[PDB]
Parts: structure tokens; C-alpha cells; sequence
């Protein structure tokens, strides 16, 4: 029943208010808490994300950042007044510093963040599990996120851990150590999460300046195809149905060896089913800077969203498998599985948001570990990443595991 | 506001040394295959 | 093919249980003799599914020689084959299974009931008279249409008062066996029970009397 | 008399359990508070139907039923629907962490914690028992409760029950919808299941699916249309052991003459006549008789035809009358190649039993004076294995998914020797086919 979000750091924080106002409107709740939607649709699983004193719906929401500024932000804006209170754990200093975040001033605040997610989940009958927001290539949503990932793991061994994390571009972002803290992250991710959606900036950028022509995008303009792909990829746990209807069904049916859980996330549009089915597998419009044509799909989860034939999906579908199925593992029968919600997203009437584990997600870890080989082989400004406690082997050890992860993909793309 | 840094690793040479120019005014970890553990 | 029973007769001591419950129901269809001593030994099987196989191919063979282990097969935790075996031992139509079937009559399980109804008429022995009487009065239909069946083919008059209190029972198929057993009995007991229910009964069994007198005549 | 508990796993169990009772209350006249106004005695009835409902001192008839799933929302809907008071709140049992599409959690992690109450709850059911003839268990074989805790709870029944015949009503997975992970929970409850079970019945649901679309014209058949098909067949066979009749068949005589033979223990059902209710005239016995050897009547995709028969069973309910099934029958000897083996023993068996098929009000189908149900033991099932061991291998051959089911308890040695045994089976269809 019932998942704890979590979202730490800017990037983190930024997108997980979207995600909120996003989904928050979806089911007709207001920034006060109150219900005011038309359809019983709305609240049939309300309480996954939500919390009741009655006549108020409250999201099961914690919000963390090392910097005070962000929660001032998120408080200021429209849905923020329904996050409960107490729920915000603020430090005082943030500074791009995996080592800070993991280590030093986050492991200093890590144990009051557990003590409201500790509160939180004795108020749930059935928890499922957590889904945390964060970038990658930050100091505390990288450093601190996977750390709070690792205690809360180790604290709830038998729930299922889902991430939202926003892997860093230098076409986005100028800081120089971001490769340094989204291959740290990576490594914990790797051994400590279920489903990672990868949500790349690479990719958001090349989106809104060449395919949606904005020669001027802000973080907003990125952080709307966010929100877009966040609501559509949670439209199977937020209403009924029966495909991917908890997280750990969806982790069954969506990673067939534990370390490869690397989601890459399509939305379409950016307007009929055919167009739908196409678009959603159309390089152009994925989350991830990977081309799946580049790769082959080990398992894919499509949700279509509107008034359409479930009949002419189930035809459409069958179709892109049937004219692509040399891009699927041959080696895994029925890996594409369809849900389709009649409550179409605010402003579209029909849209599809497509959700793949594809080997091609390794051209995305090769771009950062390309990166970091560059910085590490120079040992470019180690020194400030030691003096937080960090040991220079786990550079080494995160460094062969993303390799590891990379020659895994590519083994699985080439097999029978 | 999108703050860009690339062109590709002349930005690190170019950064490693403006580094070097604000000098000149001057715990276990997670290891491979734990995760694994928890399939047994 | 005599090289075929052979092949069947040592498949009976097979490691797997599939193998030997395949060569028991072969060796019934074959009916060799050569294969009713290993037939018996396989009655003694630890799966069920084997000695209900062997008691059927039994009475398909109809040897004599199978009739005491059959006899102790009736006894058996498994309803598929005490029902294997009753249905053998009327086949067989060896009247020490009489004493036998009689006990059956009064069994736990329905099938068992009317398979030993049907096997004491195959025997025809008028020991199963007083028992099969007390059967017309079963729960279910079936065994009640099987145990007048069976006191026609017998044949004797003591079933003649119990019969015509068939005729009014409340299944169809039990009351028209009812009558052919009354009918298959005949003489001056039924005939002059039939008199009374020609004037005096109702119905069915009115109709079943008046029918009787019509092609009963002189 | 001769008692039979109905146990329903997880959703598919419980949904088709569902649509099982209010056919069999509509079929005896049971209102959905339990009573019926029909029984004459009161601490009973007529003690025949009471082979499936015990009766209360009230005058309440209960269902001998226990529904069961690891997560509560589908037993839930049971709890607070219209048979709310038709069953004994102790006889729907819920857990609260399903076995998400894994085995190895419906076996062992998860179905552990629950299967000591399921075993409570039987042994209570059994004490009101004069005599319990067994079990009918219904279940998907997709599922992570369907197959693990079927499979764990037919375990534990075969200690001291182990006398009592076990009958399964099982759901074939089909993908038209499917988890990748199915083939292996199918392939794992099977080879568990194969020992602890006297006789399978098997349902694909694509077989279902298309009937719904070909013969009742449902475009998008739901499973509430599936499930209303299916527990027309399941009342067909159940029939003879719920209804007094001279020409009905018991339990024993029946599957004694359709599974005689132990691992080969899982025959395909036909029905006929599938009507639509929009549309009709009088289907004649040799009409429905001949429907039942047509491959799109069957619940399985197969074809018999390709087989070898080694027994067959017609269960006619309604308007019908010996001789003209016997009619029926010679006709389609002279008509239709019906091949039986070699060793086995030819001949049809057939139970009629006298009351029609009653259809759900607002329910697709068309009300009918006569219905058949043929049960064929035929090698041409082997077909419906062979698909489904085929994805188990292509997903085992790379260990995919693997890990979900070792880390929930169970052994990776247990998928080769799952594996194995059904190899095994394949291979006893074809010796049979000699
Ligand atoms: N005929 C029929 N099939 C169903 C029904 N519900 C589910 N199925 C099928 O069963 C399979 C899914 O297994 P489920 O029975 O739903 O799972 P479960 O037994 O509850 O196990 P968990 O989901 O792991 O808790 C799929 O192949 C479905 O098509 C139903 O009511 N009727
Ligand atoms: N998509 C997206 N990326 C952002 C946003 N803000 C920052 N980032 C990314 O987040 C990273 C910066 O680290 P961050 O977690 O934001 O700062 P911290 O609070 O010190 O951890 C870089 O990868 C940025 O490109 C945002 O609102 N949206
Ligand atoms: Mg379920």
C-alpha cells in the first residue's frame, strides 16, 4: 500500500515539488490538503502517496537539504504548505561535495531524517517501499541520498528502494568534480536500489533546445519533462489495475538480474495510438542520452493515458514488437508488458510514457566513466575528497564497478 | 537558468589550473558485490 | 503375442509407478492367464493407482485363482479400489465374494455402494436378498436403481413388498427399475400385488400394475 | 453423504470462487444471506447439496469453502460485497504482502506465516465433515500465491488428509495479461503439485478469452466474463456431486475412469453450447455432442486430434435422455476418428444429471434446456506443457529472474529438478502415445 518519497538536495527537491504539484492536481487535491476532484478514480489508491486528519490528505513526503534556502523555496511555492512540517530535515551548509554529503555534514544529519521516516512508517499498514528524488552530481543528493539509501536499507531490508536520479551533463552543469560524485553515487545505487530511473540532463537539455526549439531552457523547462515522465512511470501504482500495480511487482517483472536496474524513461508526446507506440520507443523522446536502437530491451513497461481502444493498443502493441524484435532479448518471452488509465495528464487527452531496461543504458555510464577516468588518472582534486575521511580505493572500486555494470549490458546485448 | 560547462576534458586542464591559481593566494566503504549478499 | 505379456508381466516390478500401473491395465485387456499370479502380487502394490489397475485386469482375466486376494482388496484405504475390485469379483461371479460384497453394500463411498449392488445380481445369490432390500432404502438414487436392478436379477420373493414401495420413490430411473424387477420376479406374489395396486394405488405405480395384468394374462 | 471443501488461492482462486458460489446458490436456491426457504429441515435440508453447504441451526447454509490470498484487497471486495454474510468471516483469510509474482514467496517467505491458520481452519471445516470425500482447489498457476502457497498447502494437506482426493481447477497462464516471470511459477507448482494431486483441470485463459469473443461477442472480455464461463464447467462437474440422481457419477467412479494413471493425471474440458444471450432455437443432444470435439469449445489451445485418447467422460445436465446420448455417441464414432491407445480401455463414460444449466442474471449466455461437459484424458495436452516449458528454458538457460527466488528462500537446484520432471512428463506422453 503506502511508499514514503523522499527527496534531498536542490535537484532532488526541485523536481520532487513538481512531482507533487503534478500528481497533486491529477487527484484534485488542493495546496490546503482538501479534495475537491469529481471522480471516484481519483481516490481509489490515494492513500500510496497520501496520508489522512480526514479532510485532509497529506503527502507522505520528507523533505532534506544540507542548505536552509531550498525548504525556504519549496515552502514558498504553491503546494508548499501541504508537506507536513516536521517532515523538512534542514542543515545549515550545503558545496558539490560527494564526500561532505556522505561522510561529514550529511552523516551528520542522516539520523533526524530516519527518525521521521521511522515515524512515517509506523503510521502504514502495508509500506511498500521508498522512492527517493535526487541528482547525481551533487553533493548532498549524491552523497547523502545514497546514504540515507543505504541506512534506510539496512534498516528495512525487506522493502523495495526506487530512485528518481538526475545523472549530471557538462552541457547543463559547470562544476568539474560532478563525473567524481555521479560514479561515488552510482556504485551505492548499483548495490543498494531495486529500479533506478535514470533521468539524464543530457538528454532534458537536447530535448527542450532541439526537439522542443526553447533556445533559452531554465531548470523549469527541464524539470517539466520531470514531472511529466515522474507522474506517468508512478500511473500504475497511483490507480488500479493490475500491471506493475506495487513496486515489487514491477521489480519482478522489470529486472532480471539484480545489478542491471537501470531504467530508461520515454514520454510521448513532447496524437493517436499508433503515433503514441511509435514516438515512445523514438530515440528522440528518452529521458536517457542512450539511442535504444543502439541496444536491445531486456524488459519494457509502456502506460497509455486517455480515452483510446484498449483493443488498438493491444493491436499497436503487438505490432512494434512483431516489426522491432530484433531490438528485444529473444531470450525473454512477453517482455513487454502494457497498462492503460483512462485519466489523461493535465493539458494532453492522450499520451504514453515508456519505461525500458535496455543495455543501451550503457552509453550513458560510459560518458561518465569516461569522465572520471579522465579526472582520477590526472587525481584532479582528490585531496579536498580524502580530507572529508574517503578512502582514494572507493574512487577505484566505484570506478570497476560502473566498468563491471558496462560489460554486463554488453554481454546481455550480444547473448543468444 | 542553465549554467554550462562544455570544450570536452580541456575544461578539466583549464579547471585543474585555475584551481592551482586560488592555492597560489593561500571511512569503510561500500564494496563490490554487498548487494549481491542479499540474494542468499 | 506371448512375448508382449511377457514384457508387461516384469514391467509389474518397474522402479516407477506409471510403468506399472500401465502393464496392469495391458495385462486385463491381453487376458492371458499366465499373467493372474503376478497380477495378484501387484494387488499388494504400495500405490493405489497400481492395485486398483490390477483388480480391474483381474476381473477381466476372470480367473478363480484372484477371488481371495480380490476378496482382501475390498478391505482397502482406497475407494477407487474397493470400487476396482467389487466390480471384479461380480465379473468373476465367485459366490465366496458374496459374504464379501454384502459388507460393501453398507461402504463409506457412493461408487463402492452401487458397483457391490450390481456385482451381488452379476452373482445372483440369494444370500445378498435381505442386504440388498435394505439398499433400496440408500441416500442416493444410484444405489437405490442398482439395488432393485439387482433384487430382479436374483429373483427372489422376499424383494416383492420392498419393489412395489420403489414405485413410489422419487426418482424416476429407480421407480422404472422397480418395475422391470417386479415384472423379471413374476408369479402369483406379484401378480396378486399388482391386483391390489391396480385398484387401490396411485399414480405411477397404479399405472405399473394395470400394465402387469395386461401382458400377464391366463 | 460425501463432503468436499472448496479452497480458493489467491486472486484468480478467489475471483473464480466467487463466480463458482453465486452459480451454486442461483443453482439451489440459496439466498445471499445463506438461507433457503426450500430446505425442509432446518439443522440441515436434504442432505444431498449438503455435500457443499453444512447447514446452521438457524437455518443458515454455508458454503464448506476457504478463500485465501496474501494481500487483502481481493478478499476484502468478498468481505463487503452481497454474499458479505453467505460465508463464515474465519473462512477468508488475508495476509498483507503478497507474493509479488514470486513462488519462492508464495512457499516460503511469505505463505509460511499464513499457512498455519489456512491448516486450522481446514481441520475445523473437516470436524463438521460427516464424511470429506476431499479437496477442490482452485488457483492460477501465474500467480506467487496461486502457485507457491497451492503448492505449500497441498504439501501439508497430504499429511493427514493424504486419503482424500485432491482435485484442481488450475488457471494456464496466456500473455493476451502475462508477468515475464509465469512460465517458472507454473513449471514449480507443477512438479510440487504433481504428487499431492489426484486429477488437474486445467483452464488457459486465452481459450476462455476467445470463446467470450467468437461465441458471446464481447470485444474486451473482462475477468468477470472469463469467470462466469469457467464456473459454468465447474458447476457442470461438480454437478453429480451436489445433485440426486440415478444417472449422475460420483466423484470415485469418475475420476477413476478419467485418471487412472498417476503423472499423466491432467485431462482438457469442452463445453457446449456457448450461446450469446442477444441472439435462438433448441440445440438437440447429438448437436451439443458433436460440438464437444471441436477445438473451439475447448478450455485448452490443443488439438486432440494430434493425440491419443486414453479415456473420455461426457457430463450431460438438462433435458437429456440415455438413448439419444447413446444415438449421439454412435453417431460421431461413425463421423469423427476418435484414437484411444492401445492398452487402455475404450468407451465413453457418461453422467447425466437432471437439473439444466442456470446462467447469472445480466451474465452473456443464453439460457439453455441441455448442456454437456466432455473430460478427455489425451496425450495432445503435452502440446500446452511444451509451451510453457519452452520459456522456462530460454529464461533459465540465462539464469534471468533467477535471483528474485533464490533470495526469498528457496534453492536454485529446485528449477533444474522442477525441470527435469516435466521433461519427465512430456516424455510419459509420448510412451502412452505408442
Ligand atoms: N480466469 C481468471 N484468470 C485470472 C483471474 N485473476 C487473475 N487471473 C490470471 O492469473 C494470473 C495472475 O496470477 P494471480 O492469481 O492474479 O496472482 P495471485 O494468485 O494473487 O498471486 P500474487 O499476485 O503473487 O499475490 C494471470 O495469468 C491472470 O490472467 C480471474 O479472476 N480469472
Ligand atoms: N533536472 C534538474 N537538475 C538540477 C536541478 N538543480 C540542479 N540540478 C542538477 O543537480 C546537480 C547539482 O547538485 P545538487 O543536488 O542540485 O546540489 P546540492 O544541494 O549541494 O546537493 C547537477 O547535476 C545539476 O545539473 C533542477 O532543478 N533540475
Ligand atoms: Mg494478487
Amino acid at each position: 500500500r503506502e511508499i514514503v518519497h523522499i527527496q534531498a538536495g536542490q535537484c532532488g527537491n526541485q523536481i520532487g515539488a513538481k512531482f507533487w504539484e503534478v500528481i497533486s492536481d491529477e487527484h484534485g487535491i488542493d495546496p490546503t490538503g482538501s479534495y475537491h476532484g469529481d471522480s471516484d478514480l481519483q481516490l481509489e489508491r490515494i492513500n500510496v502517496y497520501y496520508n489522512e486528519t480526514g479532510n485532509k490528505y497529506v503527502p507522505r513526503a520528507i523533505l532534506v537539504d544540507l542548505e536552509p534556502g531550498t525548504m525556504d523555496s519549496v515552502r514558498s511555492g504553491p503546494f508548499g504548505q501541504i508537506f507536513r512540517p516536521d517532515n523538512f530535515v534542514f542543515g545549515q551548509s550545503g558545496g558539490n561535495n560527494w564526500a561532505k554529503g556522505h561522510y561529514t555534514e550529511g552523516a551528520e544529519l542522516v539520523d533526524s531524517v530516519l527518525d521521521v521516516v521511522r515515524k512515517e512508517s509506523e503510521s502504514c499498514d502495508c509500506l511498500q517501499g521508498f522512492q527517493l528524488t535526487h541528482s547525481l552530481g551533487g553533493g548532498t543528493g549524491s552523497g547523502m541520498g545514497t546514504l540515507l539509501i543505504s541506512k534506510i536499507r539496512e534498516e528495512y531490508p525487506d522493502r523495495i528502494m526506487n530512485t528518481f536520479s538526475v545523472m549530471p551533463s557538462p552541457k547543463v552543469s559547470d562544476t568539474v568534480v560532478e563525473p567524481y560524485n555521479a560514479t561515488l553515487s552510482v556504485h551505492q545505487l548499483v548495490e543498494n536500489t531495486d529500479e533506478t530511473y535514470c533521468i539524464d540532463n543530457e538528454a532534458l537539455y537536447d530535448i527542450c533546445f532541439r526537439t522542443l526549439k526553447l533556445t533559452t531552457p531554465t531548470y523549469g523547462d527541464l524539470n517539466h519533462l520531470v514531472s511529466a515522465t515522474m507522474s506517468g512511470v508512478t500511473t500504475c501504482l497511483r490507480f488500479p489495475g493490475q500491471l506493475n500495480a506495487d513496486l515489487r511487482k514491477l521489480a519482478v517483472n522489470m529486472v532480471p538480474f539484480p545489478r542491471l536496474h537501470f531504467f530508461m524513461p520515454g514520454f510521448a508526446p513532447l496524437l493517436t495510438v499508433p503515433e503514441l507506440t511509435q514516438q515512445m520507443f523514438d530515440s528522440k523522446n528518452m529521458m536517457a542520452a542512450c539511442d535504444p536502437r543502439h541496444g536491445r530491451y531486456l524488459t519494457v513497461a509502456a502506460i497509455f493515458r486517455g480515452r483510446m481502444s484498449m483493443k488498438e493498443v493491444d493491436e499497436q502493441m503487438l505490432n512494434v514488437q512483431n516489426k522491432n524484435s530484433s531490438y528485444f532479448v529473444e531470450w525473454i518471452p512477453n517482455n513487454v508488458k502494457t497498462a492503460v488509465c483512462d485519466i489523461p495528464p493535465r493539458g494532453l487527452k492522450m499520451s504514453a510514457t515508456f519505461i525500458g531496461n535496455s543495455t543501451a543504458i550503457q552509453e550513458l555510464f560510459k560518458r561518465i566513466s569516461e569522465q572520471f577516468t579522465a579526472m582520477f588518472r590526472r587525481k584532479a582534486f582528490l585531496h579536498w575528497y580524502t580530507g572529508e575521511g574517503m578512502d582514494e580505493m572507493e574512487f577505484t572500486e566505484a570506478e570497476s564497478n560502473m566498468n563491471d555494470l558496462v560489460s554486463e549490458y554488453q554481454q546481455y546485448q550480444d547473448a543468444t | 537558468p542553465i549554467k554550462a560547462a562544455i570544450t570536452f576534458e580541456d575544461y578539466l586542464e583549464e579547471q585543474i589550473q585555475l584551481e592551482e591559481q586560488e592555492l597560489k593566494q593561500k571511512q569503510p566503504f561500500l564494496k563490490r558485490g554487498e548487494g549481491l549478499a542479499r540474494f542468499t | 503375442d506371448p512375448e508382449k505379456v511377457e514384457m508387461y508381466i516384469k514391467n509389474l516390478q518397474d522402479d516407477s509407478t506409471l510403468v506399472r500401473s500401465i502393464a496392469a491395465a495391458a495385462l486385463g485387456k491381453i487376458g492371458d492367464e499366465r499373467a493372474v499370479e503376478p497380477l495378484i502380487k501387484a494387488l499388494k502394490d504400495e500405490d493405489s493407482r497400481v492395485r486398483a489397475q490390477a483388480a480391474g485386469a483381474l476381473g477381466q482375466i476372470g480367473d478363480e485363482r484372484a477371488v481371495e486376494p480380490l476378496i482382501k482388496a475390498l478391505k482397502d484405504e482406497d475407494p477407487s479400489v474397493r470400487y476396482r475390485a467389487a466390480e471384479a469379483l461380480g465379473k468373476i461371479g465367485d459366490e465366496r465374494a458374496v459374504e464379501p460384497l454384502i459388507k460393501a453394500l453398507k461402504d463409506e463411498d457412493t461408487t463402492v455402494r452401487r458397483i457391490a449392488a450390481t456385482a451381488l445380481g452379476k452373482i445372483g445369490d440369494e444370500r445378498a436378498v435381505e442386504p440388498l432390500i435394505k439398499a433400496l432404502k440408500d441416500e442416493d438414487a444410484a444405489v437405490r436403481l442398482t439395488a432393485a436392478r439387482a433384487l430382479g436379477e436374483i429373483g427372489d420373493e422376499r424383494a416383492v413388498e420392498p419393489l412395489i414401495k420403489a414405485l413410489k420413490d422419487e426418482d424416476a430411473y429407480v421407480r422404472r427399475a422397480a418395475a422391470q424387477a417386479l415384472g423379471k420376479i413374476g408369479g402369483e406374489r406379484v401378480r396378486a400385488a399388482m391386483e391390489k395396486l391396480a385398484e387401490t394405488g396411485t399414480g405411477f405405480a397404479r399405472k405399473v400394475a394395470v400394465n402387469y395384468l395386461e401382458t400377464h394374462k391366463s | 453423504m460425501r463432503e468436499c471443501i472448496s479452497i480458493h488461492v489467491g486472486q484468480a482462486g478467489v475471483q473464480i470462487g466467487n463466480a463458482c458460489w453465486e452459480l451454486y446458490c442461483l443453482e439451489h436456491g440459496i439466498q445471499p444471506d445463506g438461507q433457503m426457504p426450500s430446505d425442509k429441515t432446518i439443522g440441515g435440508g436434504d442432505d444431498s447439496f449438503n455435500t457443499f453447504f453444512s447447514e446452521t441451526g438457524a437455518g443458515k447454509h454455508v458454503p464448506r469453502a476457504v478463500f485465501v490470498d496474501l494481500e487483502p484487497t481481493v478478499i476484502d471486495e468478498v468481505r463487503t460485497g452481497t454474499y458479505r454474510q453467505l460465508f463464515h468471516p474465519e473462512q477468508l483469510i488475508t495476509g498483507k504482502e503478497d507474493a509479488a509474482n514470486n513462488y519462492a514467496r508464495g512457499h516460503y517467505t511469505i505463505g509460511k506465516e499464513i499457512i498455519d491458520l489456512v491448516l486450522d481452519r481446514i481441520r475445523k471445516l473437516a470436524d463438521q465433515c460427516t464424511g470429506l470425500q476431499g479437496f477442490l482447489v482452485f488457483h492460477s498457476f501465474g500467480g506467487g500465491t496461486g502457485s507457491g502457497f497451492t503448492s505449500l498447502l497441498m504439501e501439508r494437506l497430504s499429511v493427514d488428509y493424504g486419503k482424500k482426493s485432491k482435485l484442481e481447477f488450475s488457471i494456464y497462464p496466456a500473455p493476451q495479461s502475462t508477468a515475464v516471470v509465469e512460465p517458472y511459477n507454473s513449471i514449480l507448482t507443477t512438479h510440487t503439485t504433481l504428487e499431492h494431486s489426484d486429477c488437474a483441470f486445467m483452464v488457459d485463459n486465452e481459450a476462455i478469452y476467445d470463446i467470450c469473443r467468437r461465441n458471446l461477442d464481447i470485444e474486451r472480455p473482462t475477468y468477470t466474463n472469463l469467470n462466469r464461463l469457467i464456473s459454468q464447467i465447474v458447476s457442470s462437474i461438480t454437478a453429480s456431486l451436489r445433485f440426486d440422481g440415478a444417472l449422475n457419477v460420483d466423484l470415485t467412479e469418475f475420476q477413476t475412469n478419467l485418471v487412472p494413471y498417476p503423472r499423466i493425471h491432467f485431462p482438457l474440458a469442452t463445453y457446449a453450447p456457448v450461446i450469446s444471450a442477444e441472439k435462438h432455437e433448441q440445440l438437440s443432444v447429438a448437436e451439443i455432442t458433436n460440438a464437444c470435439f471441436e477445438p473451439a469449445n475447448q478450455m485448452v489451445k490443443c488439438d486432440p486430434r494430434h493425440g491419443k485418447y486414453m479415456a473420455c467422460c461426457l457430463l450431460y445436465r438438462g433435458d437429456v435422455v440415455p438413448k439419444d446420448v447413446n444415438a449421439a455417441i454412435a453417431t460421431i464414432k461413425t463421423k469423427r476418428s476418435i484414437q484411444f491407445v492401445d492398452w487402455c480401455p475404450t468407451g465413453f463414460k457418461v453422467g447425466i444429471n437432471y437439473q439444466p444449466p442456470t446462467v447469472v442474471p445480466g451474465g452473456d449466455l443464453a439460457k439453455v434446456q441441455r448442456a454437456v461437459c466432455m473430460l478427455s484424458n489425451t496425450t495432445a495436452i503435452a502440446e500446452a506443457w511444451a509451451r510453457l516449458d519452452h520459456k522456462f528454458d530460454l529464461m533459465y538457460a540465462k539464469r534471468a529472474f533467477v535471483h528474485w527466488y533464490v533470495g526469498e528462500g528457496m534453492e536454485e537446484g529446485e528449477f533444474s529438478e522442477a525441470r527435469e520432471d516435466m521433461a519427465a512428463l512430456e516424455k510419459d506422453y509420448e510412451e502412452v502415445g505408442v
